[PDB]
């Protein structure tokens, strides 16, 4: 029978077509699956420069923070000096009397 | 027949409704990325500026510990330079015509604490300050060479004895002495 062939041949073509829309469905998924993933990728990317950014930054700031904050030490400690000088006379004689009997 | 076309359908639509839904599943997974990666970075971007001014803040919390630190060196200095001058005033007292006086203060201090003692110990460069002051009270009198800037008094045969020295008094008090300088200062 040319039926019993035929059947054959559209069995084959069922199998053909749904092997077909599978493998096309797939792909669209996977495609976009992977275009996520970079996408992603990117944005964490752009993210750990801004990090980096912030570090170096934060270095630099601290750094130049801690210099002005030393120089402003150095002059408070001469303020301290300066500001005793003007009574160091009265402390000595403040001890000396305090001592004596 | 009937059948056959009704099936023929259901095939086509399984297949059209699996492309379809793969096509939306498609366009769901990138429009999600896409909202996620912008929710990400400005997340993090609002993160990063936290930190760094908390960064900030500590490093200033550093510089006023600097500036602190500064100010009590400073300090420091200045009160052993008053101890420094205290100490050599101290020193030359001896040559001062008062000296006896604080020589005759010192022995009745020392008399105060011990008043069972029967003698008064003193360099004997400054016992003929003490001799009235001794005599009125029937104390003896004995010479340390070892002895300066101070008064002994012993009682018993020896078995006690107290001592009134200048530079003892000034290293005791002296924790408390800086601070009433300090105040007096400054503070
Ligand atoms: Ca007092
Ligand atoms: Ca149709
Ligand atoms: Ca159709
Ligand atoms: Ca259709
Ligand atoms: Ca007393």
């Amino acid at each position: 029978l040319g039926l019993i062939k035929s059947l054959a041949e559209k069995e084959k073509q069922l199998l053909e077509r749904l092997e077909a829309a599978k493998k096309e469905a797939e792909e669209r998924v996977k495609r976009a699956e992977a275009e996520a993933k970079a996408l992603l990728e990117e944005a964490e990317a752009k993210a750990k420069a801004l990090e980096a950014q912030y570090r170096e930054r934060e270095r630099a700031e601290t750094e130049a923070l801690l210099a002005r904050y030393r120089e402003r030490a150095e002059a408070e400690a001469k303020a301290v000096r300066e500001k005793a000088m003007a009574r160091l006379d009265e402390a000595v004689a403040l001890v000396l009397k305090e001592v004596l009997p | 027949s009937k059948l056959e076309a009704i099936l023929s359908q259901e095939v086509e639509a399984e297949i059209q409704a699996l492309l379809q839904e793969a096509e939306a599943k498609a366009e769901a997974v990138k429009r999600e990325a896409e909202e996620k990666a912008k929710a990400l970075l400005q997340a993090r971007e609002r993160a990063l500026e936290a930190q760094y001014r908390a960064a900030l803040r500590r490093a200033e919390s550093a510089g006023e510990l600097l500036v602190a630190t500064a100010r009590t060196q400073a300090r420091g200095e200045v009160l052993e330079e008053v101890r420094r001058r205290v100490r050599e005033a101290l020193e030359a007292l001896p040559q001062k015509p008062e000296w006896p006086e604080v020589v005759r203060k010192l022995a009745l201090e020392a008399l105060e604490a011990l008043p069972g003692a029967k003698a008064l110990v003193a360099n004997p460069e400054d016992l003929p300050h003490l001799e009235a002051l001794a005599r009125e009270r029937g104390v003896e009198l004995q010479a340390e060479p070892a002895l300066r800037l101070g008064v002994r008094a012993v009682g018993a045969e020896g078995k006690t004895q107290v001592e009134n020295s200048l530079l003892a008094r000034l290293d005791r008090a002296w924790d408390a002495l800086s601070s009433k300088v300090a105040q007096a200062l400054w503070g």
